[PDB]
């Protein structure tokens, strides 16, 4: 199969602040 | 009992990033004006990076900025990108103050956040040209020959950017590069 492992949507990258 | 990691611990990536810069000079080799900013692997650390430089758009044309996987350098010749190819994002001269910086930071996003489900490991990295005639973004993927993950991440890719989708974009294999006169460079796939 795979590795689930770290995916990020756009609103939480975002979310983490920084550049708007 | 220990601390709470949500707390205190930074976001995690999938992937170690590296951020590389290219100025031109157009009397030293390509590879001599590329040169290494800067790596990351947690959004925190991403943006602390991403605060203090330059924004594309404000770069002197000629310049290239580069985010490729740690081990990945952003050329042609390595092992990853040999045979590999790259979905275009060609812009015109007004799209520079109205796009340019947007589609960028969103193919960055798009990068780090591991937004092309199992396909993301495909992908190479991505390189914004900041050129007079006409500026470009790109993202790289490893073997051009893999049309599954390719035409995915074309289309999450092209939706994430949000352009008309009237717009159709082309795929094209790095080692096709034109290299007779002009020879016509085309697509393996477009979307
Ligand atoms: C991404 N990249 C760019 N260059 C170099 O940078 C040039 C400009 O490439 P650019 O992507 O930054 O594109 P740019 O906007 O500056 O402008 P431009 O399109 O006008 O020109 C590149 C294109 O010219 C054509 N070209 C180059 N050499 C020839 C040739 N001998 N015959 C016919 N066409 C050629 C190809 O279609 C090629 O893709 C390339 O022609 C090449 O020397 C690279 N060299 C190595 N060794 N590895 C790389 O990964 C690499």
């Amino acid at each position: 199969p795979g590795g689930t492992r770290i995916i990020y949507d756009r609103k939480f990258l975002m979310e983490c602040r920084n550049s708007p | 009992e220990v601390a709470n990691p949500e707390h205190y611990i930074k976001h995690p990536l999938q992937n170690r990033w590296a951020l590389w810069f290219f100025k031109n000079d157009k009397s030293k080799t390509w590879q001599a004006n590329l040169r290494l900013i800067s790596k990351f692997d947690t959004v925190e650390d991403f943006w602390a990076l991403y605060n203090h430089i330059q924004l594309s758009s404000n770069l002197m044309p000629g310049c290239d900025y580069s985010l490729f996987k740690d081990g990945i350098e952003p050329m042609w010749e390595d092992e990853k990108n040999k045979r590999g190819g790259r979905w275009l994002i060609t812009l015109n001269k007004q799209q520079r103050r109205s796009d340019l910086d947007r589609f960028w930071l969103e193919t960055l996003l798009c990068l780090i956040g591991e937004s092309f489900d199992d396909y993301s490991d495909d992908v190479c990295g991505a390189v914004v040209n900041v050129r007079a005639k006409g500026d470009k973004i790109a993202i790289w993927t490893t073997e051009c020959e893999n049309r599954e993950a390719v035409t995915h991440i074309g289309r999450v890719y092209k939706e994430r950017l949000g352009l008309p989708p009237k717009i159709v974009i082309g795929y094209q294999s790095h080692a096709d590069t034109a290299t007779k006169s002009g020879s016509t460079t085309k697509n393996r796939f477009v979307v």
